RNA sequence: GAAUGCUAUAAUAG
RNA sequence: UAUACCUCUGCUUCUGCUAUU
RNA sequence: AGUAGUAACAAGAG
């Protein structure tokens, strides 16, 4: 019952319940007023006074000192250079790999602010490129009848996506079964 | 504990296995033939 | 500008170490490069000091193939890539580690030395870096007044004093030359503010993330600071 | 050691209120902060990778001089002997269910001490700290 | 809470559940709850904290 | 007569 | 084609966040 | 068949 608009980013159907119609019924209601909330965080913010900007702080200095590695302890994350979820560690290897192709060494500085600043900025590129493995054949000599063997050797190759197909990846959730 | 440092790891480990080799040499623990191969493998990077 | 004068005087590999040093303490080379030219003048002095120094397997001095010099460099290297050839020579030849990071070391003397370089009085900027060390390192200051300052025992030869104070006066000249020593008369000062700007495809997606009744995101930022929705 | 020199007293049933309060799992050798007990363990195991010297470094000269010399003579990986040195340096202070025993070496053998409806008495072994009596 | 009850008066507790909670909860309240927490933070903060919740208001 | 605040691969909870 | 009555595999056939730390 | 239960296994692959 809120508004429905379509997004001139992605393309995407988009719904916005806030500042909705009020419910009729017992029914979940998402129609949240906003002011409504912004009442209830003041009065929030009057009996715990000066405790916004407390955490604020703390939270900001915090992330000062964050170094990248700190996403590197998460279980699985979703892999937006191969469509399918990976190790959480391995998942920012190969976007930090990806990155660099596109000219965003931000990671290499340390701190979480800077390969941050590339994330936001990586949806700027007009094409956005990322390593891809194949395999090759190649003969290698050996102690054998016709005196040689095939091996398959993997190759990086660089894979391109366009602008709008590389933020559907970014604003991407893979899903499961709990 | 973690390594800090925005620089190459290979000019980390370079410096290291240098320093070690020089002082190495100096103390007596390695010879002169080895410190010769020492400089000239690490010459190679 | 100062950003073109490093170009013509110093090379790339002093230009770089400096940089990067800069860098670590999170100072931007081009925003204050007047610091900039501070470290690499510091670079480019401790470099030749320990350009042509040698020793050889007897253990003497002397000017050059091989490797292994006199000195070991410590200014230009990396924080952590620093420190550890400062502790590891410590420990080696057996004296404490200086609190405060050195310059060089002589392995000959076996003794760490503080380079520093000023615009003033040399013999005074001697005392002044006294008080944190004492008797840590052998300080050897140099000035551009033509002016020397060294240790006590100095193993700082007189043909070798002369290259510093050539170098001293003569890129000294080459500022005053294109009139670019004015630029480090003044004093620059300004701190380094972390800014996180938004580029344009992340600004629209925040326009779009709006409730109803909100033309874009600037509309919502004020409203939330400004009206009172008591009631 | 501390059990094996112990002595027991006896059991007694009967109601025990018990607080939880945030107390100290294992006795140290000598308590620090995370950082000054890092450094501490640097300077024993790592010394060329040590980095800037902290004051904290003089403050206990004579534990790293200790620890150095008794764990000298090993042939155990060094990353196995850090994190012993951590379990005794580094605090584990966690809340826990206590009733009128605070102390380290009585906390680790909290399970023992009581229950909700019982009590047992234990007397733990070794030494006790002056300022704990 | 208990001792604090009005004296000759109930003090009740609805022993509560919340059903459809992430399913109601809207990103865009979350982007509002950021702006409001970090009323006197620098710009760049305020942006930096703004994007969480933006990202989710658009996510596929 | 107090403190000292953190970071697991299990399990539970939401 | 076929080798194959052979060879390889037994959470990987998408397992999240947070707290107890 | 059966397990099982809002969708699967009852072998998969070179």
């Amino acid at each position: 019952k809120g508004k429905q608009y379509i997004s001139d980013v992605t393309g995407c159907t988009m719904v916005d319940p806030t500042n909705g119609p009020l419910p009729e019924d017992n029914e979940p209601s998402a129609y949240a007023q906003l002011d409504c909330v912004l009442e209830a965080l003041d009065r929030m913010d009057e009996e715990h006074p000066g405790l916004f900007q407390a955490a604020s702080q703390n939270a900001m200095e915090t992330l000062m000192v964050t170094t990248v590695d700190k996403l590197t302890q998460g279980r699985q994350t979703f892999d937006w250079t191969v469509c399918r979820n990976q190790p959480a560690a391995t998942a920012l290897n190969t976007t930090i790999t990806s990155f660099r192709l596109n000219d965003l060494n931000g990671a290499d500085k340390g701190g979480l602010i800077p390969f941050c600043q590339d994330i936001i900025d990586s949806l700027d590129r007009p094409e956005m490129t990322f390593f891809s493995v194949k395999n090759i054949k190649k003969k290698l000599p050996a102690k054998n009848r016709k005196g040689f063997l095939i091996k398959r050797i993997p190759m990086k190759v660089k894979d391109k996506i366009t602008k709008v197909e590389y933020i559907k990846r970014a604003l991407s959730l893979n899903t499961m079964t709990k | 504990r973690k390594p800090v440092g925005q620089h190459s790891m290979l000019e980390a480990m370079a410096h290291r296995l240098r320093m070690d080799a020089r002082l190495d040499y100096e103390s007596g623990r390695m010879s002169k033939d080895d410190f010769e191969k020492a400089m000239a493998h690490l010459g190679e990077i | 500008s100062m950003d073109t004068f490093i170009t013509r005087n110093f090379q790339t590999t002093i230009i770089q170490k400096a940089k990067n040093t800069m860098a670590e303490f999170s100072e931007d080379p081009e925003l204050q490069p007047a610091m900039l030219f501070n470290i690499c003048v510091h670079l480019e002095v401790c470099y030749v000091i320990s350009d042509m120094n040698f020793l050889d397997e007897e253990g003497k001095a002397y000017t050059a193939q091989n490797l292994r010099p006199q000195y070991e460099v410590i200014e230009g290297m990396p924080r952590t890539i620093a420190w550890m050839v400062q502790r590891s020579l410590a420990q080696e030849h057996g004296i404490e580690t200086p609190k405060y990071l050195a310059d060089l070391f002589d392995y000959k003397t076996k003794r760490f030395i503080e380079v520093g370089i000023t615009k003033g009085l040399a013999d005074d900027y001697f005392w002044k870096k006294k008080e944190k060390l004492g008797n840590s390192m052998e300080l050897m200051i140099f000035s551009y007044n033509q002016d020397y300052s060294l240790s006590n025992e100095s193993s700082l030869d007189e043909e070798g004093k002369g290259r510093v104070l050539s170098r001293l006066t003569e890129l000294q000249a080459e500022l005053s030359l294109k009139n670019l020593w004015q630029v480090l008369i003044g004093e620059e000062d300004v701190e380094k503010g972390i800014d996180f700007k938004l580029g344009q495809t992340i600004s629209r997606l925040r326009d779009i993330s709006v409730p109803a009744g909100f033309s874009n995101f600037e509309g919502m930022r004020s409203y939330i600071d400004n009206i009172d929705p008591k009631g | 050691m501390r059990l094996d020199n112990a002595t027991w007293g006896r059991i007694t049933f009967g109601p025990v209120e018990r607080v939880r309060k945030r107390v100290l799992l294992n006795p140290l050798t000598k308590e620090m902060p995370p950082d000054e007990a890092s450094n501490v363990i640097m300077e024993i195991l790592f010394p060329k990778e040590a980095g800037i010297p902290r004051e904290s470094t003089w403050i206990h000269r004579e534990l790293i001089k200790e620890k150095r010399e008794k764990l000298k003579g090993t042939m155990i990986t060094p990353i196995v002997l850090a994190y012993m040195l951590e379990r005794e340096l580094v605090a584990r202070r966690r809340f826990l269910p206590v009733a009128g025993a605070t102390s380290a070496e009585f906390i680790e053998m909290l399970h023992c001490l009581q229950g909700e409806n019982w009590r047992q008495i234990y007397h733990p072994g070794g030494n006790k700290l002056t300022e704990s009596r | 809470m208990l001792s604090n009850c009005p004296p000759g008066g109930i003090s009740m507790t609805v022993t509560g559940d919340n059903t459809k909670w992430n399913e109601c909860l809207n990103p865009r309240i979350f982007l509002a709850m950021t702006e409001r927490i970090t009323r006197d933070s620098p710009i760049w903060f305020r942006d930096f904290c703004s994007i969480a919740p933006v990202l989710f208001s658009n996510k596929i």
